[PDB]
RNA sequence: GUGAAGAGGGAAACAACCCAGACCGCCAGCUAAGGUCCCAAAGUCAUGGUUAAGUGGGAAACGAUGUGGGAAGGCCCAGACAGCCAGGAUGUUGGCUUAGAAGCAGCCAUCAUUUAAAGAAAGCGUAAUAGCUCACUGGUCGAGUCGGCCUGCGCGGAAGA
RNA sequence: CGAUGUCGGCUCAUCACAUCCUGGGGCUGAAGUAGGUCCCAAGGGUAUGGCUGUUCGCCAUUUAAAGUGGUACGCGAGCUG
């Protein structure tokens, strides 16, 4: 468990992933559950140091994102083909 | 940081406080010849004072020098410095005359140093130098270049040293 | 500096001194009187357990002379005899030559207790059982 | 050394880099090297880096070895005029890609494991990096 | 001093000095762990 | 796609690259790639920051307490980190081999206490022990620090007629 | 290719340093001794013969040392063939 704070992300396009790579942010996407998929864009480097503990991808996350919360679960993660950087991680509503 | 952020300067001494030079004068050697360059003069009642000059972010590694620089002087001027500079192997004489010595490690032709003033020379010994001197830069220097006659050496041992053996040692072979 | 000194430290046997290659030289270096001490340590040593090697340590003066206090034969000695053996076990721990009872080693502890630090018995006795495993000295209750 | 020993084909072409990978795990491993960089390893690099490792982590942990070279490469030889022939087979490349998985260590601390593979490395044609074990 | 181009540090007693683009080694000890450039 | 069969403008010069297709003329104007310190036409421009190498203005493997920028972690006023005062004890000069190799030639042992705390030990030293210093531990001082990481720019590596 | 004379020698050099010697150092398994190896250093110097068309090489005897390489594998509107 860990309670992190990310945001609404809006643009979908490779080009507009490039745009966010340029801050810390990776793009990345809540969906599950009965509601449309939401496109949020966490923060890298906090999330980094907290994948790297089991304890992420085994106890249930509770990403607040812009002043409400979504219980969910890391699955899936697409990180760069060779660098500590993230690029993207699916998250599933559990 | 730490030494660049201490501050001392006796009531046993005396000083010439400038804009661009930090002089120290009294009795037993004085005079200071290392100047401002990166570095203010503030003055205390027991402390020459000096932060670094603005407008140079890296005048704290000229401050931390300028500091053991200064009382390195006064400590020169209250007691001796250089204390000895001995020399293993023997029959490698002295002199001790107007401020040139003689060694030897078979020079058929002598060696020497006329010395500057603020350092003295004397020995009881054929095998040893002993100096009080003031100015511990100076000094220092004029020191060097004696016993940079010849290296000390490992293979015998021979050559002329320090105060203390800080020598290596390396076995002969082929006996 | 250079230099040397002395205060030398030796296990000589108890009645018999004086070998060049033993003794002699070796504090002889120092400026010790070879006879002297010679005669000395064996005179005491005639009291003390006469066959056992003791360890002596000597200490000269500026005046050249020199006074000795003879303490206990070593630890590994006296496991030796306790357990009556002659040498070590050349690979201790691995293999075992000798073994010696939990008493023994209190008894040993005993005598070794004057040039021990050990605050209390159980503390001296297992200083010894340490010197005993490095001997390949088992040792029994 | 290592190729295939009923052999395809015999003859390959030179081939292209696209760069990146999708072989980014260890699957045998908990530690291991990933690539930076591009190139061919001649695979007596491969043998070259099959030893190094052995020794220093001993007869502890177990190594594998991603990577297996497949596509020929041919040199046509010495002193003949070119373009009269397609050369021949005197290699055994392995078009190895960024963040393609080398070796595989296992068994071992972190520390050991790398200061093993820091070794072997150098004997390797490209720049490397360290790959920890990962719940994933 | 020992001149090549890498060999790192030598040992815990290898301070490692940089006079000038090069980097040279001091050692307490042996002489030959003194580098010019390493 | 250009050249061929295209001048002109830029890339020092430089058929092909980059920019642009010359009906012709005008001591006309506005721009383009590319430039604006002087040669040599125009910013010693504004703002902010980085670099110290003359990098810029040739190079990689690789090495580094060079610096800048970012994040986490370990330790820290109940005093860390370094040095200094020191602990460096005691069993302890354990065995083969050698009088004597008795932590440190080689081979084995790679344990444990005294305690508040102190490795049979990293190297020097010694044939080898003895001793000296050290990852190892006690005190002084007085505020941040220690190694790894991502990452921008550098450094060395970089020798020819 | 509407002629850019080949190699080698001779003669005459000249440059580069990846230096053979001298010079100055580092390390040394650096006893000394001459060295070994590496760093810096082109100021100057850097062999004659025997054989072979060969440069080279091999051999002989010195020399402080007989460097290496470039200059149309230097040099024929200078010589030789």
């Amino acid at each position: 468990m860990f309670t992190i704070n990310a945001e609404v992300r809006k643009e979908q396009g490779k080009g507009a992933s490039r745009r966010l790579r340029a801050a810390n942010k990776f793009p990345a996407i809540i969906y599950g559950g009965k509601e449309a998929p939401l496109a949020i864009e966490l923060d890298h480097d906090k999330v980094m140091n907290m994948q790297a503990k089991a304890e992420f991808y085994s106890e249930v996350l509770t990403i607040v994102v812009d002043g409400k919360e979504i219980k969910v679960k890391a699955q899936d993660v697409q990180r760069h083909p060779y660098k500590p950087k993230l690029q993207h991680i699916d998250f599933v509503r559990a | 940081s730490r030494v660049a952020k201490a501050p001392v300067v006796p009531a046993g001494v005396d000083v010439k406080i400038n804009g661009q030079v930090i002089t120290i004068k009294g009795k037993n050697g004085e005079l200071t010849r290392t100047l401002n360059d990166a570095v203010e003069v503030k003055h205390a009642d027991n402390t020459l004072t000096f932060g670094p000059r603005d407008g140079y972010a890296d005048g704290w590694a000229q401050a931390g020098t300028a500091r053991a620089l200064l009382n390195s002087m006064v400590i020169g001027v209250t007691e001796g410095f250089t204390k000895k500079l001995q020399l293993v192997g023997v029959g490698y004489r002295a002199a001790v005359k107007g401020n040139v010595i003689n060694l030897s490690l078979g020079f058929s032709h002598p060696v020497d140093h006329q010395l500057p003033a603020g350092i003295t020379a004397e020995c009881p010994t054929q095998t040893e130098i002993v100096l009080k001197g003031a100015d511990k830069q100076v000094i220092g220097q004029v020191a060097a270049d004696l016993r940079a006659y010849r290296r000390p050496e490992p293979y015998k041992g021979k050559g002329v040293r320090y105060a203390d053996e800080v020598v290596r040692t390396k076995e002969a072979k082929k006996k | 500096a250079k230099k040397v000194q002395a205060y030398v430290k030796l296990q000589v046997a108890a009645g018999m001194a004086n070998p060049s290659p033993p003794v002699g030289p070796a504090l002889g270096q120092q400026g010790v009187n070879i006879m002297e001490f010679c005669k000395a340590f064996n005179a005491k040593t005639d009291s003390i357990e006469k066959g056992l090697p003791i360890p002596v340590v000597i200490t000269v003066y500026a005046d050249r002379s020199f006074t000795f206090v003879t303490k206990t034969p070593p630890a590994a000695v006296l496991l030796k005899k306790a357990a009556g053996i002659k040498s070590g076990s050349g690979k201790p721990n691995k293999d075992k030559v000798g073994k010696i009872s939990r008493a023994q080693l209190q008894e040993i502890a005993q005598t070794k207790a004057a040039d021990m630090t050990g605050a209390d018995i159980e503390a001296m006795t297992r200083s010894i059982e340490g010197t005993a495993r490095s001997m390949g000295l088992v040792v029994e209750d | 050394m290592l190729q295939p020993k009923r052999t395809k084909f015999r003859k390959m072409h030179k081939g292209r880099n696209r760069g990146l990978a999708q072989g980014t795990d260890v699957s045998f491993g908990s530690f291991g090297l990933k690539a930076v960089g591009r190139g061919r390893l001649t695979a007596r690099q491969i043998e070259a880096a099959r030893r190094a490792m052995t020794r220093a982590v001993k007869r502890q942990g177990k190594i594998w070895i991603r990577v297996f070279p497949d596509k020929p490469i041919t040199e046509k030889p010495l002193a003949v005029r070119m373009g009269k022939g397609k050369g021949n087979v005197e290699y055994w490349v392995a078009l190895i890609q960024p963040g393609k998985v080398l070796y595989e260590m296992d068994g071992v601390p972190e520390e050991l494991a790398r200061e093993a593979f820091k070794l072997a490395a150098a004997k390797l044609p490209i720049k490397t990096t360290f790959v920890t074990k990962t719940v994933m | 001093m020992k001149v090549r181009a890498s060999v790192k540090k030598l040992c815990r007693n290898c301070k490692i000095v940089k006079r000038d683009g090069v980097i040279r080694v001091i050692c307490s000890a042996e002489p030959k762990h003194k580098q010019r450039q390493g």
